[PDB]
């Protein structure tokens, strides 16, 4: 299945995923496609920050669901 | 001279600080008459006498799982401790009491309340048993493995403070080991079912049982030579012989399946305990596993704990099992040691401090 | 007794600036009792202590101790004055202050609970529904209880690393943050608020066991906050989220400028925010207040006629007393442990 991750600029990265895939997994897939290190990634769906251990099912993320992506700014 | 009482799940160990053994060690059980009229011409029985009159009495273990549960019977145990065993008036001696790990807040307040308002002690303190056991071995940091009569605890302690978030409790200890020994000697042919026969089987356990280094070769050696068998003489003169039973019984501590328990084993709970602690302190813990209490008293137990934790821990971890020879009563001995230190004279809860703030004071002084 | 206890207590190796202040005052509240005459020295030390003004207050304590020397022990003032010039603070290890601030977070929260009618948070719903990013849910329930506003106020973290970036970037204090990036995972704890998972704690002050974040200091940051303000305990450094609170408040102030009680109501937010950030272990007091007091954020309030009290309270006596007991317990245990281990050497 397919989902869409939207960034602050409103560009959209599309990703093929299995509902079994964890968040650690989706963040790694984003790193592979775009370079973003996952410890900087913050995935948001239904207004909640998504936690790494849980899976897409556990958040009721069906096909064509949209995630939102916010990158941490630190030093 | 200050008193030291270890409030134990099956044995109360009391004595005087400065001595290096408790003077009184008696079953921590209260007996009341089963039918009226065994009362005509005399009320209740405590300790060694209440086991002697088990058949005319209804026994109650007021502290069965390490946490005192019946305060009317605890009042009577402590009264028997002060007045029959030690033969002293409590108004005349500061008194150090032990408590189990994770002891509720209120259980602590009620302990203080009784000691000041029922025994009118000048001073008192409450230390955790495991901490005292660590202190008697000169450490203030390690993980203590406390295995007594009704309860075992794995208790990490960092600079004197037992860590509530990582303390593991486990309802398998000597009472359960003594019953298993009963069961398996029965399956062999020797009938032990009566409460009087339970008492001999406890003697057989503390005199002949030991921990196998590996269970399997010991079974193999039992199955292939007489070398492990030991004769035991009963009270009526009959002699019986204990074979693999000697080590099958304490084996229950590492394999609770032997009794139907789907728990872990004193080695797994130890590791589990260590792993609820911050990574930064595990090295200290792993190098100071302190064995403590009557049920750690089996020959061979230190060496198997060494082996099993080495199998659970990372491959470079330096591991030490510390099993003192005095560890049957090292709780009490650490109590005796503590009460004696002069600096400890600044840490008693005083009669003055108590009616200034009441029983809740225990929380601000004893931690 | 008390002369010999504070003697032992002062022998401790790990005694910090905040330990000394509390230990000192406990001695003078017992030695000179409640003679009114010194009532205001006690009141002033507690107020300087809260403001983390240890230098002035240690100064005031020795000097008070000289000008009352005949009233005290010369043995005890010698140890006090001899130990003072060597006293430091350690942001990794400020245990007496962690417990104080955590008890204080409760006192503050309860003061707000009988002060506020909760209208400010119902009015504030709209400023959040306006400045939130699109991925943040709107708030449409009415805020009836203080926890319901506690959870609302906290949800401003949804704005982080996006909406508040314009004014984050005007700070010269915030680049000197020194939270280490290395993700360390979660450790279980039974202490509340800002306390350390492993520190001793009163057994009526425990909280149910749950996981909390380990965070490290970088220590290689030049001018880092931990280095310049070692009095404040490190929980997570400077709070970036409070720029997120400033984006919401700016909007609120703009559209309630004519409000006559505006100053009253902004202090209920700033203060409820402060209490919750300590109580929940996100940040200690100064890690929040020292981003709020930077002069470019202070304009925002000054130009609108708002004076922030910063949760400074009438008195801190209960929480200050409780902390004395704590450091009293810990430092005598230190003494007892030293007698213990020097008795095993000799065996
Ligand atoms: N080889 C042995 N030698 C001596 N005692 C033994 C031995 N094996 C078991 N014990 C048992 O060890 C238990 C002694 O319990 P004890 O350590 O006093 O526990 P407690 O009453 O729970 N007090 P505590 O350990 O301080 O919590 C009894 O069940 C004894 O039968």
């Amino acid at each position: 299945m397919q989902i869409f991750v939207k960034t602050l600029t409103g560009k959209t990265i599309t990703l093929e995923v299995e509902p079994s895939d964890t968040i650690e997994n989706v963040k790694a897939k984003i790193q592979d496609k775009e370079g973003i290190p996952p410890d900087q990634q913050r995935l948001i769906f239904a207004g909640k920050q998504l936690e790494d251990g849980r899976t897409l099912s556990d958040y009721n993320i069906q096909k064509e669901s949209t995630l939102h992506l916010v990158l941490r700014l630190r030093g | 001279a200050a008193l030291v009482i270890d409030n134990g799940s099956g044995m109360c160990k009391a004595g005087f600080a400065g001595d290096d053994a408790p003077r009184a060690v008696f079953p921590s059980i209260v007996g009341r008459p089963r039918h009226q009229g065994v009362m005509v011409g005399m009320d209740s029985y405590v300790g060694d006498e209440a086991q002697s009159k088990r058949g005319i009495l209804t026994l109650k273990y007021p502290i069965e799982h390490g946490i005192v549960t019946n305060w009317d019977d605890m009042e009577k145990i402590w009264h028997h401790t002060f007045y029959n065993e030690l033969r002293v008036a409590p108004e005349e001696h500061p008194v150090l009491l032990t408590e189990a790990p994770l002891n509720p807040k209120a259980n602590r307040e009620k302990m203080t309340q009784i000691m000041f308002e029922t025994f009118n002690t000048p001073a008192m303190y409450v230390a955790i048993q495991a901490v005292l056991s660590l202190y008697a071995s000169g450490r203030t940091t390690g993980i203590v493995m406390d295995s007594g009569d009704g309860v075992t605890h794995t208790v990490p302690i960092y600079e004197g403070y037992a860590l509530p978030h990582a303390i593991l409790r486990l309802d398998l200890a000597g009472r359960d080991l003594t019953d298993y020994l009963m069961k398996i000697l029965t399956e062999r042919g020797y009938s032990f079912t009566t409460t009087a026969e339970r008492e001999i089987v406890r003697d057989i356990k503390e005199k002949l049982c030991y921990v196998a280094l590996d269970f399997e070769q010991e079974m193999a050696t039992a199955a292939s030579s007489s070398s492990l068998e030991k004769s035991y003489e009963l009270p009526d003169g009959q002699v019986i012989t204990i074979g693999n039973e000697r080590f099958r019984c304490p084996e229950a501590l590492f394999q609770p399946s032997f009794l139907g328990m789907e728990s872990c084993g004193i080695h797994e709970t130890t590791f589990n305990s260590i792993m609820k602690c911050d990574v930064d302190i595990r090295k200290d813990l792993y190098a100071n596993t302190v064995l403590s209490g009557g049920t750690t008293m089996y020959p061979g137990i230190a060496d198997r704990m060494q082996k099993e934790i080495t199998a659970l821990a990372p491959s470079t971890m330096k591991i030490k099992i510390i099993a003192p020879p005095e560890r049957k009563y090292s709780v009490w001995i650490g109590g005796s040691i503590l009460a004696s230190l002069s600096t400890f004279q600044q840490m008693w809860i005083s009669k003055q401090e108590y009616d200034e703030s009441g029983p809740s004071i225990v929380h601000r002084k004893c931690f | 007794k008390i002369e010999l206890s504070i003697s032992l207590s002062l022998d401790s190796p790990k005694l910090d600036e905040s330990d000394f202040i509390l230990l000192s005052v406990k001695y003078l509240e017992k030695s000179l009792g409640k003679k009114k005459e010194f009532s205001g020295f006690f009141e002033d030390i507690e107020k300087l202590y809260f403001k983390q003004n240890y230098k002035e207050a240690i100064e005031k304590i020795l000097d008070f101790c000289k000008k009352n020397e005949s009233l005290l022990s010369e043995q005890v003032v010698q140890r006090l004055a001899e130990v003072a010039p060597r006293l430091k603070s350690n942001p990794k290890d400020n245990e007496s202050r962690r417990l104080y601030e955590t008890l204080y977070a409760d006192h503050l929260e309860s003061v707000i609970k009988q002060e506020s009618d909760l209208s400010v948070f119902n009015e504030l719903r709209d400023s959040y529904n306006a400045v939130k990013p699109e991925y943040a849910v709107t708030h449409e329930t009415e805020i009836k209880t203080l926890d319901e506003a506690k959870q609302f106020i906290l949800s401003f973290v949804m704005l982080n690393d996006n909406v508040e970036l314009p004014l984050k970037a005007q700070s010269e204090r915030y680049p000197k943050k020194d939270r280490s990036r290395e993700e360390l995972g979660n450790t279980p704890s039974a202490n509340p608020g800002i306390m350390k998972p492993n520190s001793p704690n009163f057994t009526d002050n425990l909280v149910p066991v749950r996981d909390v974040p380990k965070i490290a200091i970088n220590e290689k940051v030049a001018g880092g906050y931990s280095k310049t303000k070692p009095t404040t305990p490190f929980v997570a450094s400077l709070s970036g989220t409070t720029y997120s609170l400033m984006v919401v408040l700016t909007d609120y102030i703009e559209k309630h400028k004519t409000d006559k009680d505006i100053e009253k109501k902004v202090n209920q937010i700033i203060n409820l925010w402060i209490s919750s950030y300590i109580k929940e272990g996100y940040h200690s007091y100064s890690e929040v207040v020292d981003v709020l007091t930077e002069p470019f954020l202070q304009s925002i309030f000054d130009k609108a006629n708002i004076k922030l009290n910063y949760g400074v309270l009438d008195d801190t006596h209960a929480e200050f007393r409780k902390a004395q007991d704590y450091v009293f317990g810990l430092t005598i245990q230190s003494a007892m442990h030293h007698e213990l281990q020097e008795r095993f050497k000799n065996k």
